[PDB]
C-alpha cells in the first residue's frame, strides 16, 4: 500500500484508542467541530434544570405516587443523557475524511480537555438530584438500592478520569485506531 | 410539465428594459461620499442578544426534532426495505452513501427544500424573473408551467450594477467576439496566451497599486493550487476561524500544520504567535522554516472588517507573512475602489499576496492573484494551473478590462463615483432604518451585506414564503452554516435599486415581522441607551436626512 | 581548558565504545538543553597511552 489507511478491530476484555497519528491529529482537526462547540454558549444550562421540571410536572400530571414518580423522573432523565452522550459514536456530517468516527460527542467536548467547568456541572447535576430525589422512597431499601445503582452505573463512571477511551468488546468487537 | 420550460424572450421597448435592468436616480441628494480613516483603529463590536426563553424554545424544538427523526428512521427501516433500497447493500455492493452521514439534510431540510434552488431567467438586475412550480409529496418533485414573474432583486452579487444587456460592456465583448472566437487552444504555456492576457495583467497590476499579476479562469482554482507551491511540511499556517473551503482545500493539499485563533481576538493570535516560535516543530523542536498568516478583508456572513494595521505591525515585529483575500472588497469598498487598503490607509507594499475576484462587482468570472516581482517571476515557474489547465476566454477579459476601465475613470467619465455613492446611501439607510424599526442588525455601518436575525427555525419558511408571496426575493441560512439560536436572512444591496423600492420592502418587512414577532431589540442598539419601537412613517420621513451623519452607528 | 571554555562536558566509561556509540546517538537527537536545538559542533578527548 502506498498509503495505508485502515481501520483496526483489534478484540481484548480491555482495550483503549490508540494516539492520533501526525496527519489524522495535526491537521485533520483544525476548523469548529460544531458538534460539540455549542456546549460552552447561551441558554446551554439552564435547559437541562427546565428539561427536569417538565418532567416531573409531565409525572405529576397523571396523579401518581410522589416515589414512583421521582424514580421514574431520574431514570428517564439519566437515560436519555446517556443516550444522547455517551452511545452514539460518530457525527452526523462529513467533517474532513471521518476523523471523529472512534470517539463519542463526550470525548470531544473542549478538543478532548478533561477537566473543564460544563464538565464538572454536568458530573454535579446528577448527584444533587439524587439527594433531592431520596428523600421520599427512603422507607423501601429496593427502590433506593436501584436509583443508587442506575446513577452510579450510568450517570458517574462513564464521567470519570479513568474510562476514557475505554472500550470492551464484550457486546461487540470495537474499533480502535 | 416536469421539466424545465424554455422561455421565449419578451418583446418590449428599449426604455423599459433599460428601467428594468437599471434605475434611474431622482434627486441628486441620494449620494454619500466615504471617508478614509487615518488614526482610527477599529473598536471591538459589540452584539446584542434575545431573552432566553427564545433560546430555550429553539432548544426544545431541535430536540423534538432529533427524537422524531430518529425514531422514525429507525422504525421505518426496520418494518420495511422494499422502498428504501438506496441505503442497502445490493448484491454484494455498498451504497453510495451513509446514513448517518446524510442525516438532517433528508430529515429537517427536506421539508423546507422549497426555499433553495430557484429557477429564474433573464438577466438578474433590479428585477429577476422567476419561473412558478408546484410541490408535490413534501418537496420530492415539482410540476412546471408556462408563467413568469417578476420580483424584486435582494439576493444577487451585483453591487455597481454592471450585470446589463446595453451598455459599452455587453458591445466590447460582442466586438471580442467578432475578433477573437470562444475557442482557447489551450493551457497558457502552449498557445492559450495571446495579448489581451497580458493587457489585462498591465491594467490589473495598475489599478490595485501593486508591481505586477496575473490572472485565472476559477476563483476556486486560485486558492486550490496555490499553497502548494512555497508551503510543505515544515510551515505553520495561522488562519481565521471563519475562512472560506477553497483556502481550507489548499492548505489540506499543500500538507503544513495547521493552527486557528478565535475571530476578533488578537490577544490570542499574539500569545499563539509566541508559543509556535518557541516550540518549534512537534516531536523535534526545531524552528519553523517559515510563518504565514492567512485573513479575509470583509467577512460575507457577518459583514465585519479585519483589523489590517495591528496584522501588519505583528508580522512586522515577528518577521512572518501575511495574506489577504479582497473577493468582497475590491471595487465596492473605499473612496475609490481599491479594497481595505484603502480605507485604512496601508500601503499594499506592506501585503505580500493580495487576491480578488470578478463575479461578485464586475459581471463576469475569474480572478487575480497581485504580489511583487521575482515573488511572481518564481510562482509563473512552479504554478500548476499556467501549464495544466485551460486559459480565460476573450468576452470575459473584454468585459472585465471595460469594467475597470470604467470605475478608474478613462472611459465614461462620471459613472464610478456615482453608483459607489449610490450604493453607500443605500446600505446606510437600509441598516439604519432596520435598526431604528427595532430588528437585530449585524455588521459594520456601510457594509453591502445585511445579516437580519431569525433565531426559531420555524420562522424560517413562513418568512420567505410570505416575502415571495409580496414579491421580494430573500436568502435565508441556518444550521449547520450558522450556529444553532442563531439563523439570518442575509440582504446583498446593489447600486441599481432606488428609494422608492427601499421604502416599498421596509413597509412589507415591517408588517410581516410584527405579524411573526421578530422585534427584539435589547437597547444596546441604540447610541443614546433606549429601545427604539418607531412608526414607519417617522422613520421614512427623518432617516434619509440623518442617514450621513455617522455619529448615530454605534460601530 | 573544558572548564575556562565553557561547553557542556560528558563523559563515558574507560575501554567502552558501544557506551561511546550510544551516547552520541543520543545527545545527536535530543540536542540543547530545555531547547532541543542541535549543537554547532560535537568533540571528542583522548589520550594516546594512559600513564
Ligand atoms: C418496548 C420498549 C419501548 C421503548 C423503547 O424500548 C422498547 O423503544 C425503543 C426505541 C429505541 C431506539 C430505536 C433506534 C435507535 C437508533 C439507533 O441508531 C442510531 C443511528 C446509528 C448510530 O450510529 C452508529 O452507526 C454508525 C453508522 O455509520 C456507525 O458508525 C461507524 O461504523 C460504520 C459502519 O459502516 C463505519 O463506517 C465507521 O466505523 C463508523 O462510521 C456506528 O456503529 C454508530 O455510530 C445506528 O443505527 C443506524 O445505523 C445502522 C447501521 O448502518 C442502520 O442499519 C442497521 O439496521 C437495519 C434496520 O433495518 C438493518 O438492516 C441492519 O441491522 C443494519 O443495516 C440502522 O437502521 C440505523 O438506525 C440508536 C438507538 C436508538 C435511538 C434506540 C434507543 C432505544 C429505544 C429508544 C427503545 C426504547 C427504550
Ligand atoms: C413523551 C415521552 C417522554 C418525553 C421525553 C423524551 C426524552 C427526554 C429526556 C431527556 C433527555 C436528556 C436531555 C439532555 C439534552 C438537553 C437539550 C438538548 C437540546 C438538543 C441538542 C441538539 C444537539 C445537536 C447535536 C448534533 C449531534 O452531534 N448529534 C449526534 C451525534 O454526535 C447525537 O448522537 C444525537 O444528538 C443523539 C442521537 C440520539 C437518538 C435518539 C434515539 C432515541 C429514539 C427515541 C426513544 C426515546 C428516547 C428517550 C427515552
Amino acid at each position: 500500500p502506498v498509503t495505508d489507511h485502515r481501520r483496526r478491530r483489534a478484540a481484548a476484555v480491555i482495550s483503549h484508542v490508540e494516539q492520533e497519528t501526525f496527519e489524522d491529529e495535526n491537521d485533520q482537526q483544525m476548523l469548529p467541530n460544531m458538534n460539540a462547540t455549542w456546549v460552552d454558549q447561551r441558554g446551554a444550562w439552564l435547559i437541562h434544570i427546565v428539561v427536569i421540571v417538565l418532567l416531573r410536572l409531565f409525572y405529576s400530571l397523571f396523579g401518581s405516587t410522589p416515589k414512583w414518580t421521582w424514580t421514574l423522573t431520574n431514570m428517564t432523565y439519566i437515560i436519555g443523557f446517556y443516550i444522547m452522550f455517551h452511545l452514539v459514536k460518530g457525527t452526523p456530517f462529513d467533517f474532513n475524511g471521518g476523523a471523529y468516527d472512534n470517539l463519542t460527542m463526550w470525548e470531544q467536548i473542549n478538543d478532548e480537555t478533561l477537566y473543564t467547568p460544563t464538565r464538572k456541572f454536568l458530573l454535579i447535576v446528577p448527584i444533587v438530584l439524587f439527594l433531592i430525589s431520596n428523600q421520599y422512597y427512603r422507607n423501601d431499601m429496593t427502590l433506593f438500592l436501584s436509583n443508587l445503582a442506575v446513577t452510579v452505573l450510568i450517570g458517574v463512571v462513564p464521567k470519570l478520569g479513568i474510562t476514557h477511551r475505554l472500550r470492551i468488546s464484550i457486546p461487540g468487537i470495537t474499533g480502535r485506531a | 410539465y416536469t421539466r424545465v420550460p424554455l422561455c421565449e424572450p419578451e418583446e418590449l421597448p428599449d426604455d423599459i428594459q433599460k428601467e428594468n435592468e437599471y434605475g434611474t436616480l431622482d434627486s441628486p441628494g441620494h449620494l454619500y461620499q466615504v471617508k478614509s480613516r487615518h488614526g482610527k483603529p477599529l473598536p471591538e463590536p459589540v452584539v446584542d442578544t434575545p431573552p432566553y426563553y427564545i433560546s430555550l424554545l429553539t432548544y426544545l424544538n431541535y430536540l423534538i426534532l432529533i427524537i422524531l427523526g430518529h425514531v422514525h428512521d429507525f422504525l421505518g427501516m426496520t418494518f420495511q426495505k422494499n422502498k428504501h433500497l438506496d441505503l442497502l447493500e445490493h448484491d454484494g455492493l455498498a451504497p453510495w452513501f451513509s446514513n448517518f452521514e446524510s442525516f438532517y439534510v433528508r430529515r429537517i431540510k427536506m421539508r423546507i427544500d422549497d426555499c433553495f434552488s430557484r429557477p429564474t431567467t433573464g438577466v438578474p438586475g433590479r428585477f429577476i424573473r422567476c419561473i412558478d412550480r408546484i410541490s408535490h409529496n413534501i418537496n420530492e418533485y415539482f410540476t412546471y408551467s408556462g408563467a413568469v414573474y417578476p420580483c424584486m432583486n435582494l439576493s444577487s452579487y451585483n453591487y455597481l450594477g454592471f450585470a446589463q444587456s446595453k451598455g459599452q460592456c455587453t458591445d466590447a465583448a460582442l466586438e471580442s467576439v467578432d475578433k477573437y472566437s470562444i475557442q482557447s487552444g489551450g493551457p497558457r504555456a502552449q498557445i492559450g496566451t495571446t495579448d489581451l492576457h497580458i493587457k489585462a495583467e498591465k491594467l490589473v497590476a495598475r489599478f490595485i497599486g501593486k508591481e505586477d499579476a496575473l490572472v485565472f479562469s476559477m476563483g476556486y482554482g486560485t486558492n486550490a493550487n496555490l499553497f502548494n507551491a512555497f508551503l510543505d511540511k515544515k510551515c505553520l499556517v495561522i488562519s481565521d476561524e471563519l475562512n472560506h473551503t477553497s483556502i481550507r482545500t489548499g492548505v489540506r493539499l499543500s500538507g503544513a500544520a495547521v493552527r486557528t485563533f478565535k475571530h476578533g481576538d488578537m490577544v490570542g493570535l499574539e500569545k499563539l504567535i509566541r508559543e509556535q516560535i518557541v516550540l518549534g516543530q512537534p516531536k523535534t523542536n526545531r524552528p519553523w522554516k517559515k510563518i504565514l498568516i492567512c485573513a479575509e478583508g470583509l467577512f460575507s456572513m457577518e459583514g465585519t472588517l479585519c483589523n489590517l494595521p495591528k496584522l501588519v505591525e505583528l508580522k512586522k515585529k515577528y518577521k512572518c507573512y501575511l495574506f489577504i483575500d479582497e473577493a468582497h472588497s475590491i471595487g465596492a469598498m473605499g473612496p475609490t475602489g481599491r479594497g481595505v487598503c484603502e480605507i485604512f490607509g496601508v500601503d499594499p507594499k506592506d501585503v505580500d499576496i493580495l487576491m480578488g475576484t470578478f463575479t461578485k462587482s464586475f459581471g463576469a468570472a475569474g480572478g487575480y492573484i497581485a504580489a511583487d516581482q521575482w515573488i511572481i517571476d518564481r510562482l509563473r515557474l512552479d504554478l500548476t494551473t499556467v501549464s495544466y489547465s485551460e486559459s480565460m476566454p476573450a468576452p470575459v477579459l473584454a468585459q472585465t478590462i471595460s469594467s475597470l476601465q470604467t470605475i478608474s475613470g478613462e472611459i465614461c467619465p462620471g459613472q464610478g463615483t456615482e453608483r459607489l455613492q449610490r450604493i453607500a446611501f443605500n446600505s446606510r439607510y437600509l441598516r439604519l432604518a432596520l435598526q431604528r424599526l427595532g430588528f437585530i442588525v449585524y455588521g459594520v455601518a456601510d457594509s453591502p451585506v445585511i445579516p437580519l436575525l431569525l433565531y426559531c427555525p420555524s420562522k424560517m419558511p413562513a418568512f420567505s414564503r410570505m416575502m415571495l408571496q409580496r414579491r421580494i426575493a430573500v436568502v435565508v441560512v441556518a444550521y449547520p452554516a450558522t450556529p444553532l439560536i442563531e439563523s439570518r436572512v442575509r440582504f446583498c444591496m446593489s447600486a441599481s435599486l432606488t428609494k422608492e423600492d427601499i421604502d416599498y420592502l421596509l413597509r412589507h418587512v415591517s408588517e410581516v415581522g410584527d405579524k411573526l414577532n421578530l422585534k427584539s431589540n435589547s437597547g444596546k442598539s441604540s447610541y443614546d441607551g433606549k429601545r427604539q419601537r418607531w412608526d414607519i412613517e417617522e422613520v421614512i420621513r427623518r432617516t434619509p436626512e440623518d442617514c450621513k451623519d455617522d455619529k448615530y452607528f454605534v460601530n
